[PDB]
RNA sequence: AGAACCUUACCUGGUCUUGACAUCCACGGAAGUUUUCAGAGAUGAGAAUGUGCCUUCGGGAACCGUGAGACAGGUGCUGCAUGGCUGUCGUCAGCUCGUGUUGUGAAAUGUUGGGUUAAGUCCCGCAACGAGCGCAACCCUUAUCCUUUGUUGCCAGCGGUCCGGCCGGGAACUCAAAGGAGACUGCCAGUGAUAAACUGGAGGAAGGUGGGGAUGACGUCAAGUCAUCAUGGCCCUUACGACCAGGGCUACACACGUGCUACAAUGGCGCAUACAAAGAGAAGCGACCUCGCGAGAGCAAGCGGACCUCAUAAAGUGCGUCGUAGUCCGGAUUGGAGUCUGCAACUCGACUCCAUGAAGUCGGAAUCGCUAGUAAUCGUGGAUCAGAAUGCCACGGUGAAUACGU
């Protein structure tokens, strides 16, 4: 199997927003470089919460809230520096935070 | 009550022999959800039975399931100042299961040094109609011949019946005006 | 007094959230509490305008306020000193420098908080309420929408008993997941204490004001998409 | 079992009380809030009045009680016996 | 006609991948022997159970890949993957196997642990008075 | 609700930095197994009494908005009731009612 | 939702009153940080680092100590004085708006009937006409399955090879996140007043709004919160405020509600043996490491989590072994030692582990959820999270009797 050269990771709470933001980065990479791949789905995280539904008592009725978190990876097999230059330059989003740092 | 007709599950042949009549037996042999043990108890019992008579491993199991089978049941549905009992002839799915329950109900008290032996002894016995659940049969049919007396809030039901194209006589059965 | 809150299950599809930003778990509380402080202290300044929603958004190295209004000019004030003062304090609260835009104004007469300020004014001002509930309803159905519910409480006329009253007319769905649909519960004070109106208004069962993204994954991005399938 | 883990405790509060107390050998009972504090050689022969939350209770400090805390000699909770239910209070 | 016909072997949200071909009667499980995958397990007579049922021990060569589930269960899916894969020796093959249940996926689907309840349906117990 | 537990918390965070910073690493150095016949000397561990309110064991924080104790949730900086008021109106990003 | 102090309301002990926290003034100090000593700690006194901001260059704010006011502060009282919010009935299967007509009117009618259902769903029909609410639906999710990606994913075949995608390489294959597809009593047959619909047929994973969730009428019950918070009436404001500490609900004569696990052999003992899902790890966890019976210790590559780790998932299987004797089940207690988070483990904290070893053999009165991925049962992770889960939330293992009949 392959070894990970570099990690670009996209983190969002809205599922349609991330699918669109990776597809546009992927477009920018084929237009501004030569060595791209189609976006890896990567498994989604979900945090579980429980709270009351009344101010006081009523044990039976309760409430459950969810918050979902979506992860896309792209995994461009080689970004040209000119690809990385366009990525960080055309950023403007709020539903997603794009990560270009490595670790 | 109940608006429309509602269905029943269907058991799909077990993973270690390929029988529906065995996959339903192992389902009542289950204690603490553990059918995958109840399988291990059936096949280890069945093989001990198989030394006792070699013509089939299922010999003494298959005839137990005919001989201790109740054919009749007694039902209960309170009326006012009275509880009563009202007999019904029982449907085959519960004829079969009562007998499966009773073979295993008797086995878990047999005290033998392995459960595969406990279940194998009570089957060799209930096959010949000598065992523990011949009595369980006997009682359940006695009640069904004895309780033919009773009807559901009877004194008014007996006119209500006679005009609903019922008989001039007390019907000893559930949920009818009698 | 029943039901899980009617707009709350709608928050994942065709209704926007009231705030949209992301912080990677450990800083999510620090960002949520600042997102509250900008809500609380900024609206204090625009007290004299009329406003339907407040929408706070955080890109890298920036905080963007969207505000939704009864008219476009109402927040700007004389010669932009006012809107700079708003941005001044959004920059002071937030760990970043600030942008503010006024949105496009669309159905401001049928919007959740602006229709309910119009109705709460009658009870606030201690008018007889002999005809009010009907004139509220007459004007919502005369300016638009497809159905309305109003429920008014806070001891109408000054009462020393619990005293509620209500009005529904047209179509008002409650267990619907699709389209935005506008609900507001007002809180307001008068001489005898706090009064409040619960207002559902229903504009349409299909609304395009938030809609799913233009493409699926499969047609989007690069023309030559197939892999080498090994061969480093 | 439970322990005092690994570090050194002399307690700040008994260090400063004890230093002035030792100089006379002994003086009138030392007004103590320190129920956290263990019993020590430096404290042998002092009379330590131990706040229980309601009032100070005198603990006489002596060699046989050094495996112990001040808060063990001084009580907290009340036990209703079952010869017959407790009719009366104890202070 | 294809190099190996393939079955998807669905039982209880676990998938038995099963590549069937003509050969000499052999079984391969996760690229190793039976003693390796199903070490001291009843699971070895499980996987033999669909091969006896249609009388094909000495005619299928097999390559088997399986993930998830409990071990007696992984085999129980392979018991469905072996009959899944078989469909085309004859036109009625799939009709008769579907009537016996050995193509048919376990149509029951998970129920989520529910809000306000101690399980999926388990409501609190109270005598409260 | 009450102001006194919230006041306690407000006064505590300045006493965490002031008392606690200099004692931060001090448990591993002076006490535990690294203090085998090194340090383990009484005179620098009588000085953790000043940090006694400032102690990691009272760094329980509770709600950040009000300082109000009990039933807290660190991820919002809120609690059951105060999470619910903001979820109801959509004031929290990505947070909605659950179905699957 | 994680009770030594904190938390904590309660109670007592020290100590001040603009006061924990904001603006404003008066006076010393910059705040921030480090430090000796008295004092329980609060607090106070002195010390050294720094001497910022503005400037009527006095002096002040900022923030801290002191002081006074305007004022801040109140789990302060009242839930027939309230607002905001939610619970009951009940998935009852009904309730209402607009309008006419019949009666003098309160009010009926529709909202009632026949047939049918999850349904005010649908065929028929009368003064009910027109229409909305609950339900029905869109909706998310799941299941195959259509579809694109092809990694930290996969691997019929091929290579190093323990046969692990770790890697040369390979796309038959799940598989992951996303567009979602399919199922409508629409087809065909039987039944049913044409009929909704129930059942049967057939392909498909699945025929009966496919499984699961979302999902809750007007609203009485004067149900409950002034303790999320809004808040009038309305009281203290040297306090129904505040710093600091200790003590408590975790008490003991007991009963009771709940959950757990057990009372066996379906198991447990020893040895050998197998595969999870989902999520957590940015303040944090963490392979190898050397020490340690373990817990843990102290070092640390590494990480961003489909790569590494929590985690050995357990129950279940193999073999040999056990007989009602509270044991070969069950293993609680307690002595004792090692370890941990913290000035500080005593009542009231955690963990490992050695030795001995009880109650309990399914339990009176009482007493509840369930229609099937349910119920039952087994383990896991997470939310919370100083230190502590039997609980809650979700997940996967293994997975039940029957629903005639009103």
């Amino acid at each position: 199997m392959q070894n990970q050269r570099i990690r670009i990771r996209l983190k969002a709470f809205d599922h349609r927003l991330i699918d669109q933001a990776t597809a546009e980065i992927v477009e920018t990479a084929k237009r501004t470089g030569a060595q791209v791949r189609g976006p890896i789905p990567l498994p989604t995280r979900k945090e579980r919460f429980t709270v009351l539904i009344s101010p006081h008592v009523n044990k039976d009725a309760r409430d459950q809230y969810e918050i979902r978190t979506h992860l896309r990876l792209v995994d461009i097999v080689e970004p040209t520096e000119k690809t990385v230059d366009a990525l960080m330059r055309l950023d403007l989003a709020a539903g997603v935070d794009v990560q270009i740092s490595l670790g | 009550p109940r608006r429309r007709v509602i269905g029943q599950r269907k058991i799909l042949p077990d993973p270690k022999f390929g029988s529906e009549l065995l996959a339903k037996f192992v389902n009542i042999l289950m204690v603490d959800g553990k059918k995958s043990t109840a399988e291990s108890i059936v096949y280890s019992a069945l093989e001990t039975l198989a030394q006792r008579s070699g013509k089939s491993e299922l010999e003494a199991f298959e005839v137990a399931l005919e001989n201790v089978r109740p054919t009749v049941e007694v039902k209960s549905r309170r009326v006012g100042g009275s509880t009563y009992q009202v007999p019904v002839e029982v449907r085959p799915v519960r004829r079969n299961a009562l007998a499966m329950r009773w073979i295993v109900e008797a086995a878990r008290k047999r005290g033998d040094k392995s459960m595969a032996l406990r279940l194998a002894n009570e089957l060799s016995d209930a096959a010949e109609n000598k065992g523990t659940a011949v009595k369980k049969r006997e009682d359940v049919h006695r009640m069904a011949e004895a309780n033919k007396a009773f009807a559901h809030y009877r004194w008014l039901s007996l006119r209500s019946f006679s005009h609903q194209a019922g008989a001039s006589s007390k019907q000893p059965a559930l949920g009818y005006l009698n | 007094g029943q039901k899980v809150h009617p707009n709350g299950i709608r928050l994942g599809i065709v209704k926007p959230w009231n705030s949209t930003w992301f912080a990677n778990t450990k800083e999510f509380a620090d960002n949520l509490d600042s997102d509250f402080k900008v809500r609380q202290y900024l609206t204090k300044e625009l007290a004299k305008a009329s406003v339907s929603r407040i929408v706070i958004e955080r890109p890298a190295k920036s905080i963007r306020v969207t505000i939704h209004t009864a008219r476009p000019g109402i927040v700007i004030g004389k010669k932009g000193e006012d809107v700079e003062k708003l941005r001044k304090v959004v920059a002071d609260i937030a760990g970043v420098p600030a942008q503010i835009n006024i949105a496009e104004v669309r159905k401001p007469e049928l919007d959740a908080k602006l229709v309910a300020d119009s109705i709460t004014s009658q009870l606030e001002r201690r008018v007889m309420f002999r005809r009010a509930m009907k004139r509220a309803v007459q004007n919502a159905m005369r300016l638009g929408a497809k159905g309305i519910k109003v429920e008014v409480s806070g001891r109408l006329g000054g009462a020393e008993i619990a005293r509620t009253e209500w009005y529904r007319e047209g179509r008002v769905p409650l267990h619907t997941l699709r389209a935005d649909i506008d609900y507001n519960t007002s809180e307001a004070h008068t001489t005898y204490g706090v009064i409040g109106v619960k207002v559902w208004i229903f504009k349409g069962e299909i609304l395009g004001g938030m809609a799913a993204v233009e493409q699926p994954e499969k047609p989007a991005a690069q023309p030559k998409k197939q892999q080498r399938k090994g061969r480093k | 079992p439970r322990s005092l883990k690994k570090g050194p405790f002399i307690d700040l509060h008994l260090l400063k009380k004890v230093e002035k107390a030792v100089e006379s050998g002994d003086k009138k009972p030392l007004r103590t809030w320190s129920r956290r504090s263990t019993i020590f050689p430096n404290m042998i022969g002092l009379t330590i009045a131990v706040h229980n939350g309601r009032q100070h209770v005198p603990v006489f400090v002596t060699d046989e009680m050094v495996g112990h805390k001040l808060g063990e000699f001084a009580p907290t909770r009340t036990y209703r016996g079952h010869a017959a239910d407790k009719k009366a209070k104890k202070k | 006609a294809e190099n190996q016909y393939y079955g998807t072997g669905r039982r209880k949200s676990s998938a038995a991948r099963v590549f069937i071909k003509p050969g000499n009667g052999k079984i391969v499980i996760n690229q190793r022997s039976l003693e390796q995958y199903f070490g001291r397990e009843t699971a070895r007579m499980v996987v033999r159970q669909p091969l006896e049922l249609v009388d094909m021990v000495e005619k299928l060569d097999l390559y088997i890949t399986v993930k998830g589930g409990g071990i007696s269960g992984q085999a129980g899916a392979i018991r469905h993957g072996i009959t899944r894969a078989l469909m085309e020796y004859d036109e009625s093959l799939r009709s008769e196997l579907r009537k016996a249940g050995f193509v048919t996926r376990d149509a029951r689907q998970v129920e989520r642990k529910k809000v306000g309840l101690r399980k999926a349906r388990r409501r609190p117990q109270f005598s409260k008075r | 609700a009450k102001q006194s537990m919230k006041a306690r918390e407000v006064k505590r965070v300045a006493l965490a930095d002031k008392y606690f910073a200099k004692r931060a690493e001090l448990k591993a150095i002076i006490s535990d197994v690294n203090a085998s016949d090194e340090d383990r000397w009484n005179a620098v561990l009588k000085l953790q009494t000043l940090p006694r309110d400032s102690s990691p064991s009272r760094q329980r924080n509770r709600c950040r908005q009000t300082g109000r104790p009990h039933g807290f949730l660190r991820k919002f900086g809120l609690s059951r009731i105060k999470v619910r008021e903001a979820a109801m109106r959509g004031e929290i990003p990505g947070l909605k009612k659950a179905s699957w």
